[PDB]
């Protein structure tokens, strides 16, 4: 633990981008997390929505 | 306690350990600040019980025996002029642990000068070590020496100056 | 299921139920092709900053 | 500011996205009592160290720098003068050599 | 437990007595500090809808 502030800053921006990719998988109330699902599901109108 | 509106929020994902993580990081950083603040020695020291420091009166900075919170007069008149899921964690340093710090650091700047900051304390008097911050800047020993009453006098003076300018101003 | 990419082989040892897999993100990375029970890989197209 | 002590030197070390310092410092160790006076009355005159202090190991005064141990004989050379014994409180009688 | 603070040192303080050092340590210590973090850099538009 000699080198835990360096380690600690690695941790903190790895575990920032984890959490920014981890994001994409929530629908956050969609129908669906995946894009490519919602454009070949459904008409402009609602997919719009 | 709404199941349906914790079911609709597990949709957003992990926004709430986000803010439970930035939340706990600067709780550990206040108890940090605080570490790195009044942690700055691992002796604790005391004042010998003669206050025999050639004149220089250090009352109302050291702390007061009578008093069950240990504190000095001037740091129990600064603790008294100092006025749905949410908690409020306690620091990790108690008033009574910062107050001891404080003490300790007293003791440390009045019986040792500034040799207990660079290592083991070395006892110095206190009419030697202000000489020798005299001589920091630039005075002669001579002049601090041949009028140490008057010095020991305008800082007791000034000290008391100090608490009622507290006392004073809100 | 849709998307764009580069079909490659693979050396991921798909148990017979298992037929895609997903990253962390929960993408496709990598899936069964019907009529041949293959089992194709599925990489992001060359991509970066100008 | 650069280590615990006081500081005589550094040196820089490359770290992967860091720096590392090695502060070398000068710690103060083997600490040992002594008597000392503010000054020094002769001839009904102060004399006060120009850098060191008065320090006696039970019998004999010497001066000393301040930061280690080293005796030397109190001197015209390494003392000054300033008034005469009345003011100075803590002034003691010793001898002061002149070369 | 209740966490001390330090050892207790009760410090030697008199009038006339003075402490001189007769010997010194050279001490070295380390000091780690951060300088810079890994430059990352998003694509917003690629991020939001690839
Ligand atoms: C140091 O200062 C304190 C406070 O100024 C002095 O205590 C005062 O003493 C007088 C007479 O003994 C009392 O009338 C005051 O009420 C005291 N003040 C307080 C706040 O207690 C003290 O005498 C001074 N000298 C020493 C050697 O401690
Ligand atoms: C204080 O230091 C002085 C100087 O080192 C000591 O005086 C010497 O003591 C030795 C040992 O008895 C003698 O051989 C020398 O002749 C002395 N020198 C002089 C100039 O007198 C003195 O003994 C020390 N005192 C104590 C209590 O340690
Ligand atoms: C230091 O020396 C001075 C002067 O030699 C001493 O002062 C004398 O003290 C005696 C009795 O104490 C008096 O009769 C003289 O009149 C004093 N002379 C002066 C010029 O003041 C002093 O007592 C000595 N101190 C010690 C501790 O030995
Ligand atoms: C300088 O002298 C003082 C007192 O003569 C020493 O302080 C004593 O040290 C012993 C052993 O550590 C303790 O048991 C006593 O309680 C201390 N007394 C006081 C009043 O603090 C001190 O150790 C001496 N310094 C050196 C370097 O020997
Ligand atoms: C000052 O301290 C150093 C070490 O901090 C002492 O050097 C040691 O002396 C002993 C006995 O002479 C040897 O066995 C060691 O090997 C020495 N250590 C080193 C690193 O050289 C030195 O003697 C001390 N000096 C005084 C005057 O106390
Ligand atoms: C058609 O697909 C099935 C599996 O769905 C496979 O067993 C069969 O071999 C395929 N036939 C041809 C002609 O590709
Ligand atoms: C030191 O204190 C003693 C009493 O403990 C006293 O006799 C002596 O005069 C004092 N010396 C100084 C320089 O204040």
């Amino acid at each position: 633990s000699a080198l835990g502030k360096l380690q600690d800053v690695v941790n903190q921006n790895a575990q920032a981008l984890n959490t920014l990719v981890k994001q994409l998988s929530s629908n956050f109330g969609a129908i669906s997390s995946v894009l490519n699902d919602i454009l070949s599901r459904l008409d402009p109108p609602e997919a719009e929505v | 306690d709404s199941t349906e509106c914790s079911n609709l929020l597990l949709q957003y994902g992990s926004f709430c350990t986000q803010l439970n993580r930035a939340l706990t990081g600067i709780a550990v950083e206040q108890d940090k600040n605080t570490q790195e603040v009044f942690a700055q020695v691992k002796q604790i020291y005391k004042t010998p019980p003669i206050k025999d420091f050639g004149g220089f009166n250090f009352s109302q900075i050291l702390p007061d025996p009578s008093k069950p919170s240990k504190r000095s007069p001037i740091e129990d008149l600064l603790f008294n002029k100092v006025t749905n899921g949410l908690t409020v964690l306690p620091p990790l340093l108690t008033d009574e642990m910062i107050a001891q710090y404080t003490s300790a650091l007293l003791a440390g700047t009045i019986t040792s000068g500034w040799t207990f900051g660079a290592g083991p304390a070395l006892q110095i008097p206190f009419p030697m070590q202000m000489a020798y911050r005299f001589n920091g800047i630039g005075v002669t020993q001579n002049v601090l020496y041949e009028n140490q009453k008057l010095i020991a006098n305008q800082f007791n003076s000034a000290i008391g100056k100090i608490q009622d300018s507290l006392s004073s101003t809100p | 299921l849709t998307g764009t990419g580069v079909l490659t082989e693979s050396n991921k040892k798909f148990l017979p139920f298992q037929q895609f897999g997903r990253d962390i993100a929960d993408t496709t990375d990598a899936v069964r092709d019907p009529q041949t029970l293959e089992i194709l890989d599925i990489t992001p197209c060359s991509f970066g900053g100008v | 500011f650069c280590g615990k002590g006081y500081h005589l030197m550094s040196f820089p070390q490359s770290a992967p996205h860091g720096v590392v310092f090695l502060h070398v410092t000068y710690v103060p160790a083997q600490e040992k009592n002594f008597t000392t006076a503010p000054a020094i009355c002769h001839d009904g005159k102060a004399h006060f160290p120009r850098e060191g202090v008065f320090v006696s190991n039970g019998t004999h005064w010497f001066v000393t720098q301040r930061n280690f141990y080293e005796p030397q004989i109190i001197t015209t050379d390494n003392t000054f003068v300033s008034g005469n014994c009345d003011v100075v409180i803590g002034i003691v009688n010793n001898t002061v050599y002149d070369p | 437990y209740t966490m001390s603070l330090g050892a207790e040192n009760s410090v030697a303080y008199s009038n006339n007595s003075i402490a001189i050092p007769t010997n010194f340590t050279i001490s070295v210590t380390t000091e780690i500090l951060p300088v810079s973090m890994t430059k990352t850099s998003v694509d917003c538009t690629m991020y939001i809808c690839g």
